[PDB]
């Protein structure tokens, strides 16, 4: 899965 | 509204450090995160890394981790990128642009920050007034020998706006010459004062020419 | 890695329908890109959200000829009338987090030239040097070229219809307008300026010459 976590 | 205004050109001479700034406008800096782009030479953006206004919370390329630092400051809203022991493989055009935490859009980008790695002499331009050649004329500029990059050129500090083009600067041997024209009627000159004015922020310096008849 | 891969150029007659490929490496065929357009001396423009469903969520500013699409690990920019103002360099971006470590990787860009379109010929403004840089014993001529298109010049010098290398210094293109701009400048002694009945700026620009000349009488 794709994760965007900033 | 939505504004990044970033730092002005800086000149760093190697192995120096550099701090660009990128202050943000019409909009909650703690909301979103602030991202730093390097401009590659032929074509191409480099991701050099992410900041968490709120949190502090860093991310960096691998290639950016002991020359980058990103830094941001709640209260004027400011994020900062240091860069560090620069060579000239530094000298690019950064930019700051900003993201949602949750998605990879930058939606809105900074102007750049032109950063000039040398070792080159500071020298300050050598201005010529360019009287017209041989109911209009066209008058010119002549910026001779100027390092580094840049200058600002007005005519009439910026009151002499209509007919005026600015041309490329050309460099040669760490020193840059840059031209300007501008197209007045015979009733404006030579009744009226023009002058080529020429700022040169490195130098701390600033020369209006005035163009006079032959 | 996580790696984006773009062909470097693509031409495309003006009015025609331009796709664009950025294709995403394998093991991450599923992700969502953002493409992004780069035009001279300008900040990177956004230009979409592109996910794997074909769904695009294009920015602000954005005309409704650029659409996009997907088909497995490509990821598709499509405009429908390629316009001269679409000349640009196109670039895909990707984030994802390995760890807890968040990474954006931009592919190395398309630049997208629009092909049949009408030229414009350089104009030449020439300026023979200054009698206060002339009391110095050195004289700048100045060549300065307006309003062409494509970018590409070459520009030479003539010292009284023979070709002058030593001194001759050309600027890049840039944009100004539809259009581009660029100079030269010929670096000469004032001996040499006043000994030579003229002096040529030849500009040429896709089989055309343009020639301005001076004199010092
Ligand atoms: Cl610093
Ligand atoms: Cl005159
Ligand atoms: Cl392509
Ligand atoms: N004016
Ligand atoms: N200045």
């Amino acid at each position: 899965v794709q994760i965007f976590n900033k | 509204q939505v504004q990044l205004q970033q730092s002005g050109a800086a000149l760093v001479r190697p192995g120096t450090s550099v701090k660009v700034s990128c202050r943000a406008s019409e909009y909650a800096f703690t909301n979103y995160v602030i991202e730093w782009v390097k401009q590659r030479p032929g074509q191409g953006l480099e991701w050099i890394g992410v900041i968490n206004p709120g949190s502090g919370g860093t991310n960096y390329n691998e290639k950016f981790k002991g020359k980058a630092t990103l830094i941001a400051d709640k209260s004027s809203s400011t994020a900062y990128m240091q860069l560090s022991s620069l060579t000239s493989d530094d000298s690019a055009v950064y930019f700051c642009a900003r993201s949602t935490y949750y998605s990879g859009a930058l939606d809105y980008w900074g102007q750049g920050t032109s950063v000039t790695v040398s070792s080159a002499k500071t020298t300050a331009p050598s201005v010529y007034p360019l009287a017209p050649v041989c109911s209009s004329v066209t008058l010119g500029c002549l910026v001779k020998g100027y390092f580094p990059e840049p200058v600002t050129l007005t005519w009439n500090s910026g009151s002499l706006s209509s007919g005026v083009h600015t041309f490329p600067a050309v460099l040669q041997s760490d020193l840059y010459t840059l031209s300007s024209s501008v197209t007045v009627t015979s009733s404006t000159w030579p009744s009226q004062s023009i002058t080529c004015n020429v700022a040169h922020p490195a130098s701390s310096t600033k020369v209006d020419k005035k163009i006079e008849p032959r | 890695q996580l790696v984006l891969t773009q062909s470097s150029s693509a031409s495309f007659s003006l009015g025609a329908s331009a796709k664009l490929t950025c294709t995403l490496s394998s093991q991450h065929s599923t992700y969502t890109i953002e493409w992004y357009q780069q035009q001279p001396l300008k900040p990177p423009k956004y230009v979409m959200e592109l996910k794997k469903d074909g769904s695009h969520s294009t920015g602000d500013g954005i005309p409704d000829r650029f659409s996009g699409s997907s088909s497995g690990a490509d990821r598709y920019l499509s405009i429908s009338n390629i316009q001269p103002e679409d000349e640009a360099i196109y670039i895909c971006g990707v984030g994802d987090t390995i760890k807890e470590q968040f990474v954006y990787v931009f592919g190395g860009g398309t630049k997208v030239t629009v092909l049949g379109q009408p030229k414009s010929t350089p104009t030449l403004t020439v300026f023979p040097p200054s009698s206060e840089e002339l009391k110095e014993n050195k004289a700048t001529l100045v060549c300065l070229i307006s309003n062409f298109s494509p970018s590409g010049v070459t520009v030479a010098w003539k010292a009284n219809g023979t070709p002058i290398t030593q001194g001759v210094d050309t600027s890049n293109p840039t944009k100004e307008g539809n259009k581009f701009m660029a100079s030269s400048f010929l670096h000469l002694t004032s001996d040499q300026w006043r000994s030579h009945n003229s002096f040529t700026c030849q500009v040429t620009h896709e089989g055309d010459t343009v020639e301005k000349s001076l004199s010092p009488a």
